[PDB]
């Protein structure tokens, strides 16, 4: 009747005797009842589950190298970290250790990269978004060893009981509505997110691999080798047309988009493609359409965001700070004002108490250096001070852009304009020393992507400064400082 | 949609204030490509149970390739 | 089937009449079957016997953890009286230290030191504890309560006291279980335990390590168990001792060995990737020169070979309980109206320490060369970073005093020095606690000359004498003797 | 589990524990010290089958309990100008 299928599917003895256990009850109940059919479909969940048939892994890492570098362009500091794990995965058949975690801003390519690892080893691919399910996907793949991605763990917070799916002390047996334990070992996992706000039990078993942003040369080669072909084949543009030159793509990246990823570049290229197709069917005169860096304004619209700096350095108060934010790297305009009053401070803009302590730090920096800047020496009680920080900074990052507040106060008191192609950062002491800060690569990618051309970083980050690999350094005039007097001599457009 | 036989990508979405012709564009696209119009607003076995709503509409028009609208996802 | 095993090899009387009571409920239903099977699968006999050869337990504690001699001697005391009396009904072992010391593994090396089965229970449908008892299945397990720094909260004291362990109830298992003859080992990252638990626990202090001790641990107990989970086999990979000295000194700075495990694990990963992607080499040797080719440049550094002209900035020692820790106390003196200003996240204990320090400075205006009007014409801002504990707050008082004398007279503190202590109005220097945990931090960060109070001199005969072998230690008693060492000019 | 023969603690050992290892009005720390001292004697029995009558005087105790934690009263420098010990 029905037993002659499950007798050859080779489930183990536990699920075999459960399957026969409700099966002979099913054969001895009415074969057309409603509860009987509930048991029929209940067994039909258990025909789905692949208790055998491992798909073969591939050990030669040369074609693993040649299968990663044929799909994604330039994540050279990540592919080493992924071939560590595939190397030990090649020798040891079953790693029980921690799990690859991929963290970066959205648009970098993490969902594609977890899709690419499945092509690298040989195993299948099932993506599981997060905002029974797991046996539905394991049944959906029909194989024992998939590459079961777990995307947006950061957007997850059953509440969080997946931590028994991760540790090998629990993965020898996982039951929930099927109530037969599955051997979830030899099911390789890759997890992704958008920040390291992963819940503290889950972070134990996860190797954080960072995927920082892309730069303009790197985005240019991405659009020239891996985006224009897949967009030209998902809209079926014929081969002998749509020559998009490089300067046009440089104007799309520089003027029409702002993200660390290449998500919005796909929107702009796709809209460019179908506008070109519409100009191919609404006319039979032209067939070869070329779009240079000039005629986008006649073709795509108006230059939505700004890139250059001819932007009136006579701003008295505001400087441009960098910020290693939750979503990566970002520009930030920190503003201060000085009004007549009694001497009271005013915090504005997600200032936790650490930034309050650095505000009074910078206040003591200024008051220590009153007379050799020309400031009225009794400003701390004639004139109130209002300091503004736009939000975005993580509270661990915090007193980064501390000296932006000090140059902002010196500039607001003496009326000396801060030159506005200076992306200051740093962490100030009381007495006038500038401490190191972490995440220098996000701050430099954001300082390059907005077209800032002079960056001030602390002196004790001449260490990570060499490890920025690309030509980011080659056109940015990065030069460190250590005291506040090297900052005040440079970021103001007058001597002091 | 003309050159590619079947777009598998994303979906046309029409967002506007209540009053502009966002419903009548279903009529106009419907008699623009050639396919049939079906509107479905938003707001199993047993006793006798009907099928799913969408296949009830696919039985309602009785053609394989409709212009199946989906009005008012916000509601 | 069911009925032929409900006697369950002299299972006691109460769960026999309960088990037969729901069995005759079964006679007149799947949750009944499971409810029987819970009460059958929890153990009721079979005490796995202890191993009273205590010299063998000495030999089996030294094979799994290298150098915790004070902690090992204390554990073997508890196992000696645990051997003679069958059940110690006293306080439970309490392992306290910074994260990354052999807590959560010392308890694993106890279970194969007596013989009882290891069970771990993190503290971050039957009851949870009886769920673990059914997981292990023995009458006398070893049930590690971990993370007591982090089901109601304090209701586990009925698992520890004598009066509630001869019989332990449950909300959903209906009977009484004897949680006696169940040895407990309790670990925590810190000391601030909820108040009733802090009396039932005898605290054992696993302190930090030193450079030599981390070198021996990484040379004996870390590289083999990292190799055998990556199957590098004996000649495919050698690491010099100076390379591990560069991993310990440069690329991490932490009182545990967890970060050393992460860097060594990463090192083995990249070595495997070099061994399969290449076929010419088969023996990869790594020295202090090939090392930065495999990892970053640095992460932190040490040495204090920088400039030293840091007026008003001394290097206090901080006894945070999550590792001993360095600290950069900074003060400034600005023109103003004498209003004192303190910042740095701490409350009012630093206030009386500061005002003590400022009276100490104002008593010595002549022989330090200060215009004596500074207390009213020059405001003072005194800063200390947030890493401390509420007790040992008025540590680094003479850090604040030397900070004020430095910033007033304009005399640079020599940057290699590091101070600690508690100051009073006469300039006397009171004792301070936790001297080992601070001096390991001052050893690890590369500090040469440390100042301690004179009345902590007897605690130097407790330090492992490799630590004192590298630190030019001067004990002081008066602040006028601090001011001839910590600065770099006579005063 | 110490029977009546093998451990003997003098008067002067207890005077050293009270005078040098505890500061409160009660006897709780005396209980912790005599507890830890007794189980250190148990370790110095089961790890060595030669000795049985372990003796402790006011001299051989600092190898058991380490150095003197707290200090005793006034035999030190009596200069201490402007300080005065109050009750
Ligand atoms: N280096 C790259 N080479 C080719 N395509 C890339 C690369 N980086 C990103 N992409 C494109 O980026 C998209 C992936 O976006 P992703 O960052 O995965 O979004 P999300 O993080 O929200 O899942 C894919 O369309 C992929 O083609
Ligand atoms: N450009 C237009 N030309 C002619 N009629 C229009 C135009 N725009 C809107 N209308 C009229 O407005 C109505 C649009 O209805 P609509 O607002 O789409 O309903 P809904 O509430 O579903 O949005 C139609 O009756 C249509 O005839
Ligand atoms: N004294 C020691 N000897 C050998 N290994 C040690 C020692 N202390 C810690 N370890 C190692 O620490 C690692 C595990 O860290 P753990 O002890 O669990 O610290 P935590 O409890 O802070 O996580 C194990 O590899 C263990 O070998």
């Amino acid at each position: 009747a029905l037993k002659r299928k499950i007798e050859a599917a080779k489930m183990p003895k536990d699920a075999r005797e459960k399957t026969e256990a409700e099966l002979q009850k099913l054969k001895m109940m009415s074969p057309m009842s409603a509860e009987a059919t509930v048991v029929r479909g209940y067994i039909d969940w258990m025909l789905q589950v692949p208790w055998n048939s491992r798909s073969k892994v591939k050990k030669d890492l040369v074609k693993a190298q040649e299968v990663l570098d044929t799909d994604h362009y330039g994540l050279e500091r990540v592919k080493d970290r992924i071939l560590e794990y595939l190397a030990v995965q090649s020798r040891v058949s079953k790693i029980k250790g921690p799990i690859l975690c991929l963290v970066g801003p959205p648009g970098v390519g993490k969902t594609s990269l977890g899709q690419s690892i499945a092509k690298a080893t040989g195993r299948q691919y099932v993506r599981m978004a997060l905002g029974g399910k797991l046996i539905q996907k394991m049944a959906k793949v029909g194989v024992k060893n998939p590459l079961f991605l777990l995307d947006e763990i950061d957007k997850m917070a059953p509440a969080s009981a997946l931590l028994e799916v991760l540790d090998p002390e629990q993965n020898v047996a996982f039951n929930h509505y099927l109530e037969v334990d599955y051997d979830l070992s030899d099911v390789m996992f890759v997890a992704t997110s958008n920040s390291m706000n992963i819940p503290a039990p889950l972070l134990d078993r996860m190797e954080v691999i960072r995927l920082s942003g892309y730069t303009e040369d790197e985005k240019l080669n991405i659009a020239k080798q891996h985006l224009l072909p897949k967009q030209f084949e998902r809209n079926a543009i014929k081969k002998g047309e749509l020559t998009i030159d490089d300067s046009a793509i440089m104007s799309i990246i520089r003027y029409y988009t702002r993200e660390a990823g290449v998500r919005s570049l796909e929107r702009e290229i796709s809209k460019l493609c179908r506008k070109a197709v519409k100009n191919l069917l609404m006319d039979k005169t032209v067939k070869h359409i070329e779009i240079n860096g000039d005629n986008l304004k006649d073709f795509l619209g108006v230059q939505k965001v700004d890139y250059g700096r001819a932007d009136t350095e006579n701003r008295v108060g505001q400087v441009t700070g960098l910020a290693w934010t939750e979503v990566g790297g970002d520009l930030l305009t920190i503003e201060t004002a000085c009004v007549p009053g009694k001497g009271k401070l005013t915090y504005t803009g997600s200032l936790g108490e650490v930034m309050q302590e650095s505000i009074q730090a910078a206040l003591t920096v200024v008051r220590a250096r009153a007379d050799k800047l020309g400031i009225n020496p009794d400003f701390y009680e004639k004139r109130d001070i209002h300091v503004h920080v736009p939000e975005g900074a993580t509270p661990k990052d915090g007193p980064s852009a501390g000296i932006a507040m000090c140059t902002a106060l010196v500039s607001c008191l003496t009326g000396n304009p801060v030159r506005a192609d200076v992306a200051m950062t740093g962490e100030i002491t009381l007495r006038g020393l500038v401490l190191p800060i972490g995440g220098l690569k996000e701050k430099l990618l954001a300082a390059h992507r907005g077209g800032i051309k002079v960056v001030l970083i602390p002196d004790d980050n001449k260490r990570d400064l060499e490890e920025i690999p690309d030509n980011v350094i080659a056109d940015l005039e990065i030069h460190p400082v250590k005291r506040i007097d090297d900052v005040l001599a440079i970021a103001l457009e007058h001597p002091a | 949609q003309s050159r590619v036989s079947k777009i598998k990508g994303p979906i046309l979405c029409l967002v506007g204030p209540p009053g502009v012709g966002k419903t009548s564009l279903g009529q106009s696209i419907a008699k623009a490509t050639g396919r049939q119009y079906v509107r479905m607003a938003l707001g199993r076995r047993t006793i006798g149970s009907m099928p799913g709503k969408l296949i009830q509409k696919m039985a309602k028009v009785g053609v394989k390739n409709p212009l199946f609208l989906l009005d008012e996802i916000d509601k």
